[PDB]
C-alpha cells in the first residue's frame, strides 16, 4: 500500500532537483511552523545564545500528490529511506553552530499527502548570536532572534511565511530549563533582504528576556548596604580612637572593590 | 519629516541620456530601500527596479533592464537614476518612492518625490493651424491643431505635436447675427490667427 | 502578461463606508501578492497607505484598512473625510516586480451632482481641405469629475472648471476619404448621445 | 524504530573499532536491538533548599516521524531499567537514592505520539557542604564572640576580629 | 473540586452549524486534553476527537472528520465544539471529557460535563394529537417538548406511568397508563391544553 | 469494523464480587487497548474509573480494579455497594480512536426481584382515521430495570417500524418501560418470558 | 527548461578535473568577494580571532555556456545537486 | 559592530599576499581588518579606581604624625589592593 504508492510516485520521471511546479509560475510558498524546545547557555561576554528547536516546513509539490481526492486512500504516506524529494535549502543566517539529531535513526519526518502537500519536521540545536545592550545591566531586557531563510533560491522561487495558527510554539519545560532568566514576549516577523544577489525571503522569530533580579539582590545591592551601613558604625566610635574608624572605612572600601571586580 | 526631493524638469533629444536626482532627507539614508516608478500618459504607472542605498544591490523590472540604472551616493544621501537610450516612449513623470521597513525589504511604499518630468522630444516650433468648428443656446467650437462660456480644455498630443479645442455657449440670437471669433496666439512661433465662425 | 483591475471611479459621502477592489488576472489575490495601496492627491503627490503582510506607512489615519475580500484585494475607508478625495492605485507583486492597477478616482460628495452637457462638432472644411478630418466632442459641467467617451479616438483627462463641475473633450480622428457619425457620453447613470 | 530521546541536547554512538551495536533476529521473527549510547540530558534542578536538595533527571525515549497508530513503546515487564554496579561509585557527588519507570505520551499538532520515560533521584551529598560550609561558618561566628572578652578599653582589638571575621564571611559565602 | 460546565440545550435547524463549551475550572485547564463523546439514542458512545489545550493540537475520530472541529480559549478555560452541516444523525447529547494526566496523554477519563442535548428538527411547532388507548393515553406528533399528562384533571394520580417520548415520524411521542377516566394533556410550546375520555 | 462487547446485564447482592467484561471482536484485548471504564449514574452522570496502562481516575473506590482475565478487558468490583448500581463503559482503543461497548447494567440487589406487567393495547379506531396504526405495549413493575422487547406479526417476528424506552425508575424502586409499532409484544426479564397478543 | 539546460551540458563530454580553458592559454581568473557577518571571540592569549563571513567567487568557463548570448534563454540557470563543476 | 562590543572596526583593506614558494608561485589575496579596543572598560575598571586608591595613600598625610598605625594601614591596604588589581 504505502510502499507502493511511494513507488508509484518515484517510477516516473521525478527530479528532487527541479523546483516544484506553480499554476502561475509563482514562487514556492513555504509555511513555517517552529517549536522552541529549550533555550540555554546565554552568553554575555560573547553575546550569543544555544536553543534546540523543531524546525516544521509545508510545501505544495503536485508531483508528489497520489490520492489527489483520494477519500479511498491513506491521508498522507510517510516518505520513507531512498527516495529524494526537493526541499527548501533553508538556513539559519545567524547561527553560528549547528547540528542535527541522529541518535539511532536521524530525527526527521517527511510525510507525504494525497493532494501533494509535504510536511517536513525536524530537531536541530543552534548557538545564535544576539547582540546586547547592557545599559541597564542588573535589570535588563535582550531580545534574542532566529532567522530563517532560503540560501540559492531568490524571491521568485522561494517564499517564506510564517503558519497562519500559532507559527511559534514552546514546549511546557522551556522556561523551568531557563533559571537566570524569564522569557516575557514572543514575536513572528519577516525579515526579508535586498542583497547583491538577490531578493531572498526571511522569517524571524524574537524572544524576550527579562534578567531575573532575585541575584543581584543578594549577591549585589543587599551586601553593598550592608558595606556601606558598616562604615557608618565608625561615627559612634570616640574620635580619639582613630585607629578603629580607619579599619572600618579600609575594609569596607576595599571589600567594595573586590565585590565590583 | 522625512523628504524626498528630487530633479528638475528635463527636455532632451532622442539617442541621448540624462540622470535624475532624488535627495533623501530626515532619515537615515542608508536603512530604507528606494523605489524608482514611471507615470506616463500613455500607460499606467510603471514599477522600474529599486536599490538598497547600504548594500548598492539592484533590482530591475524585466522590461527596464537595460534602460534604466540606479545607482546611490551614500556622502550626499541621494539616489540617481540614469535612462539610456532616451526615445518617445521614455517622455513621462519619473517618481522616486521609499521601501517602509528598516534596514530590511518590506515591500510597501512610504513616501514618493514630487516627481520629475522627463520630455523626449525631436520637433522644433510649430505654427498653431486654427480650423473653425460648428454644429435656445447654440455651442460653438474652435479647433486648434498641431502646435462666458469660455471652455478651453486639456491639450492632447498628435503625432508629435499638441492639439486642443474651445467650446463657447452663447445665446443663439447673437449668432451668426453677430461675429464670433477666436484668437489663437502661440508666444513660441510668434503667430496669431483668427477663424470666423460661421453656419 | 498579469494584469491589474480597479474600478474606474467611485462615489461616497463623508462619514459612510467605501470599499475599493483590486482584482488580478492571473488569480486570486494571495498574501505573496503584497497587495500595495497608494494615494494621489492633486498636483502629483504621491504616498503610500498599506503594503506588505499587514504593515501601514507612518501616519496612515486608523480609518484605511487593507483585506482580502472575496478572490482580490480591498481597501477600507471606514468614516470617509473630505481630504480622502483622491486616486488610489493598488499593486500587486508578481514574483519579481511591481504591477499597478488603473486607479480608482474617489470622490467624496461636496457639490450636488451634475449631468453633461455634450456637444458635437463636425470636422470643418479647412480640415478636409487639409485630407485629414477631425471631431471634437465637447464635455462642459458634470461632477463628480469621471465622464466616460463612446464613439483613433483621443479623449482628455477630467479638469475642473470655474464653477467647480469638471470639463473635458473628446477627438475622434479620421482621413478626409474615410469622413466622405455620433457621441455617446455615459455619465454615472443615464447616457447623452448626439449625432 | 526511529526512536529518539526528545531531552537530548547532545548523544554520541559508540563505534571504537567495530561500532557497539547488536541485532538478533529470534527465529519467530522477534528482533532484539542493543546499542551504547552517551548523553547530555537537560535536566531542571530547583534549589530551593540548594544545600540539602533532592534532584530528580530523566531520560525521555519516543518514535520521531511514527505515530501511536505505527509504533508503540511499553517498558520490559521484568526489570525495565538496570544499573551497571559501578555506577554509583563513579557518582561521588550524589546518592542515586530512587529511580522510576514511567510514559510520557503525548499529543502534539503532528499527532499522538507514544513515549517512555525513566527517572533518577538525586540526593546531593552532605558531607561537603558541613566541612566547606557550615562548620567554618560556625567556626567563624564563634570567633567574633572571643571579643566579648576582650576589655572594653581595647577596642582596637574587637573591631580587628569582628571585621575579619565578617569580611571572611562574605569571600566564603562568594 | 475540578468541573466541566457544559452550555445549554440547543436547537437548530438542519444545514445550520451550533457550537457547544465546556467551561473548565477547579484545575490547571492547559495540563489535561479534553475529549468529545456523542451519546445518541440511535447508537453507542461515540468518541468525536480531543484537543490538548496547551498544544492546540488536536485528533479526530475519521467518522467526525469535518463534522466537528474542536477548539479551546485558554484564556477564559474553556473547550469550544463546532458541529458542521447539522443533520436529523446529529441529534444527541454531547459529553466533554477530561483525560487523566498532567501535561501528558494518559488515555483514561477523569470527570464528565453534564453533557448539552443538541436538537437537530426543521420541525414546525406542533400541537399534540392526542388519541385515547383503550382494551392509556397517546400523545402523538407534538413538537418541541415536552408535554406534561394528568389524569381527571389531577385527581387520579395513584398508579399513573408517564413513559419517555420518542422520535418516531421527526415528531415527538408518549404515552401514559394507570391502574369515568380522561387523560389531560397539556403542551406549554403551543399552549395546546386538550383532553380526550377514555371509553371502551 | 471492529466492535466491542458487554455483558447486557447483570445482578449483583451488597458485598459480593461482580466482574464485568469487555470483548473485542479483532481478537484478545492487549495492553495497546488501553481498556477504559466509565459508570454512568441516572441523569447522565458520567465518571471515569479506569484506563491508560494500570492507572485510575481520582477518587475511584479501591474496590474497582482492573485486569486482562482471559483474552478480554475485565472490571472487578470486590465488596459491591448500594451506590455502585449504574451503567458501566468499556471503551477499547483502536490504533487511533476510542470504541465504546455496549454498557453493562449492574444491579445491586437491594430489593425481591419482580416480573414485569405486560399490557398491549389495540390501534384506537380514532388514530386509524389518520390511516395511521400504533400499538403500545406498556411495561411496569419490574426488577432488575432490564428486559427485551421483541414484537411479532401472525407468528414472524417484526424486524421493521419498532421502538422501545430505555427502562426507568418508577415510584416503588422498580422499573418500566413502553415500546411501539408503526403501521398503516412479549417481553424478556430474568430468563422468563410475559406475552400479550391480540386478533 | 533549466533542468533541460543543466542536462545539456553535462550530457557531453565535461571533466570537472579539467581546468576551464582560455583564449590564449592563461590563467583562470577568479574574481573575489567577501562579506562579514561576525567577528567574534577575539582572543589575546593566543592571539587568534573568529568570524563568519560569506565567501564569493567568479570565474569564466566556456564549457559551461548555454545561453550564450541567450536573450531567448533564462540569464543563468541554478546549479542543481549532482553536477559536478570544476571549481 | 553590535556583536562586537569590545572592539570598534575602525578601518579595512583589501591587498595581494601572491607568494613565491618552493612548489611554485601562488596568487593570494587578504583582507585586513582595523580594530581599536574600547577604551571605558579600561578607564573604569584600572584607570580610575587606581587614581582613587593612590588618593587614599594620600589622606595619611593628615592624621597626625604620633598615630602611625592609622598611616600604615592606608599605604599598606592601598600598596596590596593595587597588586591584586594589576594581577
Ligand atoms: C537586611 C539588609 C541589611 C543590610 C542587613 O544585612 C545583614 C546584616 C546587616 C544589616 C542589618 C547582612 C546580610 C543579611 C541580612 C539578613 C538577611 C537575611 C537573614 C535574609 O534576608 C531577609 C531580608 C529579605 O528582604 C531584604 C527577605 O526577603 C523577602 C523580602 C524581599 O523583598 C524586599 C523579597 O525579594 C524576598 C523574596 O522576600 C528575607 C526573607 O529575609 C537572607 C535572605 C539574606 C541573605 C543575604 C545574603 C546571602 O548571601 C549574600 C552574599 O553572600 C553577601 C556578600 C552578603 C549577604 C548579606 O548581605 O548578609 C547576602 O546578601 O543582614
Ligand atoms: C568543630 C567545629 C568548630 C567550629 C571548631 O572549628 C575549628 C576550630 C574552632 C572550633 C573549635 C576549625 C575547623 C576544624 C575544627 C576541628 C575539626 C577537626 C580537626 C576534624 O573534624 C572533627 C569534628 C567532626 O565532626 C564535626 C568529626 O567528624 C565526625 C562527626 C561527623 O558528624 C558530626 C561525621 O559527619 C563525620 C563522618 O565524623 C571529625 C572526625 O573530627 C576535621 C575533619 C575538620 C576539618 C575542617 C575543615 C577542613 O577544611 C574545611 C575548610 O578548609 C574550612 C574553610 C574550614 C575548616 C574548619 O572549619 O576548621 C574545614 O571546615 O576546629
Ligand atoms: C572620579 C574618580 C576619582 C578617583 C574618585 O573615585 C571615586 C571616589 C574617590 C574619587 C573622588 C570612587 C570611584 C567612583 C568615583 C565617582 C564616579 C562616579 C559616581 C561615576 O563616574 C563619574 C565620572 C566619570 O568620568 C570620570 C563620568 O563619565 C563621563 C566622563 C567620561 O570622560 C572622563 C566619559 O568617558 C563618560 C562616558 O562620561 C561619569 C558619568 O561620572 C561612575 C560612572 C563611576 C564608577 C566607578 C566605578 C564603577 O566600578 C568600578 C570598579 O568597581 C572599581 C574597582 C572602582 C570604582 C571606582 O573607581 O569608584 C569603579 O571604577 O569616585
Ligand atoms: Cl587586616
Amino acid at each position: 500500500s504505502d510502499s507502493k504508492i511511494l513507488a508509484h510516485l518515484f517510477t516516473s520521471g521525478y527530479d528532487f532537483r527541479v523546483r516544484p511546479p506553480t499554476d502561475n509560475g509563482g514562487p514556492v510558498v513555504v509555511s513555517v511552523n517552529m517549536l522552541l524546545r529549550t533555550i540555554s547557555k546565554i552568553d554575555v561576554v560573547n553575546m550569543e545564545y544555544s536553543a534546540q528547536l523543531t524546525l516544521r516546513e509545508s510545501w505544495i509539490d503536485k508531483r508528489l500528490s497520489y490520492g489527489v481526492k483520494g477519500d479511498g486512500q491513506p491521508d498522507f504516506v510517510i516518505l520513507t529511506v531512498g527516495h529524494q524529494i526537493w526541499m527548501p535549502d533553508t538556513f539559519f543566517p545567524n547561527e553560528k553552530q549547528a547540528y542535527k539529531h541522529t541518535i539511532d535513526k536521524p530525527n526527521v519526518l517527511i510525510r507525504i499527502h494525497n493532494d501533494g502537500t509535504v510536511l517536513y519536521s525536524v530537531r536541530i540545536s543552534l548557538v545564535l548570536s544576539c547582540p546586547m545592550y547592557l545599559q541597564y545591566y542588573p535589570m535588563d531586557v535582550q531580545q534574542c532572534s532566529i532567522d530563517l531563510a532560503s540560501y540559492a533560491y531568490t524571491t521568485k522561487d522561494i517564499e517564506y511565511l510564517w503558519k497562519e495558527h500559532s507559527p511559534l510554539q514552546l514546549k511546557v519545560g522551556l522556561s523551568s530549563s531557563l533559571p537566570s532568566f524569564q522569557l516575557t514576549n514572543t514575536s513572528t516577523t519577516y525579515c526579508t533582504s535586498v542583497t547583491n544577489t538577490g531578493i531572498y525571503s526571511c522569517l524571524r522569530t524574537t524572544i524576550q528576556l527579562k534578567r531575573e533580579f532575585s541575584f543581584y539582590l543578594l549577591q549585589l545591592y543587599i551586601p553593598s548596604c550592608m558595606l556601606v551601613i558598616v562604615s557608618w558604625v565608625s561615627f559612634w566610635f570616640d574620635r580619639t580612637a582613630i585607629p578603629a574608624r580607619v579599619t572600618l572605612g579600609v575594609t569596607t572600601l576595599l571589600t567594595m572593590t573586590a565585590q565590583s571586580a | 519629516e522625512v523628504q524626498l526631493q528630487q530633479s528638475g524638469p528635463e527636455l532632451v533629444r532622442p539617442g541621448a541620456s540624462m540622470k535624475i536626482s532624488c535627495k533623501a532627507s530626515g532619515y537615515s539614508f542608508t536603512g530604507y530601500t528606494m523605489n524608482w516608478v514611471k507615470q506616463s500618459h500613455g500607460k499606467n504607472l510603471e514599477w522600474i527596479g529599486l536599490i538598497n542605498p547600504y548594500n548598492g544591490g539592484t533590482s530591475y523590472n524585466q522590461k527596464f533592464k537595460g534602460k534604466a540604472t540606479l545607482t546611490v551616493d551614500k556622502s550626499s544621501s541621494t539616489a540617481y537614476m540614469e535612462l539610456l537610450s532616451l526615445t518617445s516612449e521614455d517622455s513621462a513623470v519619473y517618481y522616486c518612492a521609499r521601501d517602509g521597513d528598516y534596514y530590511r525589504y518590506g515591500r510597501y511604499f512610504d513616501y514618493w518625490g514630487q516627481g520629475t518630468t522627463l520630455t523626449v522630444s525631436s520637433a522644433k516650433t510649430t505654427p498653431p493651424s486654427v480650423y473653425p468648428l460648428a454644429p435656445s443656446m447654440v455651442t460653438l467650437g474652435c479647433l486648434v491643431k498641431g502646435y462666458s462660456g469660455v471652455h478651453t480644455f486639456p491639450a492632447v498630443l498628435q503625432s508629435d505635436l499638441y492639439t486642443l479645442s474651445s467650446s463657447v455657449t452663447v445665446p443663439s440670437s447673437t449668432w451668426p447675427s453677430e461675429t464670433v471669433t477666436c484668437n489663437v496666439a502661440h508666444p513660441a512661433s510668434s503667430t496669431k490667427v483668427d477663424k470666423k465662425i460661421v453656419p | 502578461q498579469a494584469v491589474v483591475t480597479q474600478e474606474s471611479a467611485l462615489t461616497t459621502s463623508p462619514g459612510e463606508t467605501v470599499t475599493l477592489t483590486c482584482r488580478s488576472s492571473t488569480g486570486a489575490v494571495t498574501t505573496i501578492n503584497f497587495a500595495n495601496w497608494v494615494q494621489e492627491k492633486p498636483d502629483h503627490l504621491f504616498t503610500g497607505l498599506i503594503g506588505g503582510i499587514n504593515n501601514r506607512a507612518p501616519g496612515v489615519p486608523a480609518r484605511f484598512s487593507g483585506s482580502l475580500i472575496g478572490d482580490k484585494a480591498a481597501l477600507t475607508i471606514t468614516g470617509a473625510q473630505t481630504e480622502d478625495e483622491a486616486i488610489y492605485f493598488c499593486a500587486l507583486w508578481y514574483s519579481n516586480h511591481w504591477v499597478f492597477g488603473g486607479g480608482t478616482k474617489l470622490t467624496v460628495l461636496g457639490q450636488p451632482k451634475s449631468s453633461p452637457s455634450v456637444t458635437l462638432f463636425p470636422p470643418s472644411s479647412e480640415e478636409l481641405e487639409t485630407n485629414k478630418a477631425t471631431l471634437v466632442c465637447t464635455i462642459t459641467d458634470f461632477y463628480p469629475g469621471v465622464v466616460t467617451v463612446d464613439w483613433g479616438m483621443e479623449t482628455t483627462q477630467p479638469s475642473k472648471q470655474s464653477n467647480n463641475k469638471y470639463m473635458a473633450s473628446s477627438y475622434l480622428t479620421l482621413t478626409a476619404r474615410a469622413w466622405e457619425y455620433s457621441c455617446q457620453v455615459t455619465h454615472e447613470g443615464h447616457t447623452v448621445e448626439k449625432s
